[PDB]
């Protein structure tokens, strides 16, 4: 549509495509000291090789690592998930009790809107769930990985 | 009855966990002997707070209910002290008030905190706030009116909070303290209840059926009627029960005010606080469902067994020790060999 | 491939396998907690529902 | 006419754009049966 705020803001749900180029801020937010790293690598071997000689380089080594690295990734998704909720209730605010006179009319129709906005939060956090949880199930070499 | 809100709030307590409902703290302000501190009284139920002409509510009170299946009031002040005898709550409230104002009719901002327990109260927070006043006395500073404005604005300017404006129905509504700040506050009308405290000791030959209907000045949620105690009631320590049989025969009796009966007392005003709190927490009823569901849906796979427990079970037994030899024979092999 | 066998042969299969006292209380903790929270998600859907 | 120059950039972005598609088509697919059909076996077996 046209009339658009060409010079007083950056916002009316643009902001939101900040979050989709926040959220890569966040996920490398976190950070770790690569001398755990070392030792849970060699204990992770230690253990894997529990009585026998190691011969090579165990495979289970490789992949209770990454496992343990994947699962630190649940909490920021929800944080994103979290903010463009927020981002959505201010915009039902400005689209609704700024351009109405009208007493009980703007109360109904954003609670109505909020609502439906909470349930469909309950709905998106199980489907990230069930994306991450699928991270985990398998390790898939053929892609992109160091190839020998 | 008991509203369902309650319901959930006993089912809560009933569950021993820290989920609760999140409702707005409660403010009421009026002005000097207007009789806000009379309505808590009636509102709680129980006649504990200082009453009585004059500057008698120097602090603010931060009074916390909490659903409990015990009955009793608790201070921060007095550490461990369980009472049970709310006329003594009294005497602590005047002790400690004396004990930081003095006795020359002072006041001070820092609050008094009583938490009352009982067993179908939700948790809300009352704040009985003092009076407003515009003369000084009693070797109150020049500025006491600012003093006082600035305590109110602290409890009043917050949001999800709601004010209830308490006006003498004696003196002209034109003068009222209380619709000033709450129009100042709220000026659209979403969070403020007026309140008429006193139609019994109306000048013969008027009344106030022009403000009742909301019509003098059209306030968006009305105004609610009440009479209280009288100062001799309270002096002959009359039964609340008769307080409020001599309320109902007044608004059934008087000429005027009949049409309106049905709107008018402290019991509509609690129907219509627990109307406003019920449509408070519409729209975050789907948390506390998801997460009762999770608990209960970690719960279930586990509690069958429990259900059907018995004493004697063979089959139960049998079958647990298989299942915990197998475990056990597994878990031992992954230990030793690593796998 | 043996130690079942040799559980059966121990005692005399009557006090084997019985509960302590802490798995009933919380074979009891764990069943009022149950019906405590479907009550209160029936009282959330009667809410809901109006 | 020089229309036919902005559709021939079309389909080359489409192209690009799909294959990246098809790279998570062929990642998700493998990962997700190991979890809902394989893993879930194994669970029930044991
Ligand atoms: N007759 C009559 N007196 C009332 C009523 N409401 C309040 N009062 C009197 O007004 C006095 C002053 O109010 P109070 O309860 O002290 O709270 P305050 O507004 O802080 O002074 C009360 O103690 C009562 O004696 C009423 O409805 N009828
Ligand atoms: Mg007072």
């Amino acid at each position: 549509g046209d009339q658009i705020d060409t010079y007083e803001l950056s916002g009316g749900a643009r902001i939101n495509r900040i979050f989709h180029e926040r959220f890569p801020f966040e996920l490398v937010k976190m950070e770790f000291d690569e001398k755990e790293l070392r030792r849970e690598i060699s204990y992770a071997i230690k253990n894997i090789h529990g009585i026998r000689t190691g011969l090579f380089t165990p495979d289970m080594a490789f992949e209770t690592i990454v496992k343990k690295q994947v699962k630190k990734i649940r909490e920021p998704c929800l944080k994103c998930v979290d903010m463009v909720i927020s981002e959505l209730i201010s915009t039902v605010r400005q689209c609704t009790k700024k351009l109405q006179q009208y007493p009980r009319l703007r109360e109904e129709m954003e609670r109505i809107v909020t609502t439906h906005i909470r349930e469909r939060e309950g709905r998106t956090k199980e489907q990230v769930m069930l994306l991450i949880d699928i991270e985990l199930a398998y390790m898939n070499t053929n892609h992109e990985d160091f190839i020998g | 009855l008991i509203p369902l809100v309650n319901r959930l709030q006993d089912a809560f307590s009933a569950i021993g966990q820290n989920a609760d409902l999140d409702l707005p703290q409660i403010a009421v302000v009026g002005g000097q002997s207007a009789g806000a501190s009379s309505v808590l009284e009636n509102f709680v139920g129980r006649d504990f707070l200082p009453r009585g002409s004059g500057i008698v509510t120097r602090r603010p009170l931060v009074l916390q209910l909490v659903n409990a299946t015990t009955e009793y009031a608790e201070f921060l002040h007095c550490k461990g002290k369980k009472f049970t005898d709310f006329e003594e709550v009294r005497l602590e409230i005047e002790a400690e008030t004396d004990r930081v104002t003095g006795t020359n009719k002072g006041i001070s901002p820092v609050p008094i905190n009583l938490r009352v327990y009982s067993p179908h109260v939700l948790n809300l927070t009352l704040v009985d706030l003092p009076g407003m006043t515009k003369v000084p006395v009693g070797d109150q500073p020049p500025d006491i009116e600012f003093q006082i404005r600035d305590m109110l604005m602290q409890f009043v300017t917050k949001e999800n909070c709601l004010i209830l404006a308490v006006s003498p129905a004696n003196s002209d509504l034109a003068n009222s303290d209380a619709l000033k700040v709450a129009k100042e506050v709220d000026p659209q009308g979403q969070r403020t209840i007026g309140v008429i405290t006193k139609l019994d000791l109306m000048d013969e030959g008027t009344d106030a059926r022009d403000v009742l209907e909301n019509k003098l000045l059209p306030l968006r949620r009305g105004y609610i009627g009440v009479v209280n105690r009288s100062q001799k009631d309270i002096d002959g320590k009359k039964d609340i029960t008769a307080a409020l049989a001599a309320e109902r025969k007044f608004f059934l009796s008087h000429p005027s005010y009949r049409h309106l009966a049905d709107r008018m007392g402290t019991p509509y005003l609690q129907k219509v606080l627990n109307q406003q709190l019920t449509n408070h927490i519409r729209d975050t009823l789907p948390g506390l469902r998801n997460k009762l569901q999770s608990q209960l849906l970690s719960i279930e796979k586990e509690v069958e067994e429990y259900k059907n427990f018995r004493p004697d079970d063979p089959a139960r037994k049998t079958k647990a020790l298989l299942q915990m030899v197998q475990q056990f024979a597994v878990d031992f092999e992954k230990r030793i060999e690593g796998s | 491939s043996e130690l079942l066998a040799n559980l059966y042969s121990c005692g005399d299969q009557n006090t084997l396998m019985e509960e302590s006292a802490e798995q009933a209380q919380r074979r009891d903790e764990m069943l009022r907690m149950y019906h405590a929270l479907k009550e209160a998600l029936s009282i959330i859907g009667n809410i809901n529902t109006t | 006419p020089q229309l036919e120059r902005q559709v021939e950039t079309i389909r080359n972005l489409v192209d690009s754009y799909m294959a990246i598609v098809n790279k998570t088509v062929r990642d998700l697919m493998p990962k997700t049966i190991m979890h809902l059909m394989i893993n879930n076996t194994k669970e029930f077996i044991f």
